[PDB]
């Protein structure tokens, strides 16, 4: 539980910091795979699977 | 770093279907349809 809130709070800072990731990964698209691909691509094995 | 080439890729990346967001009196707004 301590992980994943502090990898909650990393990914929170990465997205204040990257307006640009936080816009797309916050964009209203119904479209899903787009976007999980961007996560992953970006933070997937630099943090827990929960 | 990395989050250049990450978005940049989500840019790339784009039958395609929008939906309305917004509609009034003759004006509708669509989000989605990137390729329009």
């Amino acid at each position: 539980l301590t992980n994943l809130a502090d990898e909650l709070a990393s990914v929170a800072k990465l997205l204040l910091s990257e307006t640009a990731l936080n816009k797309h990964l916050a964009e209203p698209t119904d479209d899903s795979a787009p976007k999980v691909r961007l996560l992953e691509r970006l933070l997937s094995d630099k943090v827990s699977a929960t | 770093a990395d989050i250049e080439g990450a978005i940049e890729d989500y840019v790339s990346s784009f039958e395609e279907i929008g939906t309305v967001i917004d509609a009034g009196d003759g004006i509708a707004h669509v989000e989605g349809l990137p390729s329009v």
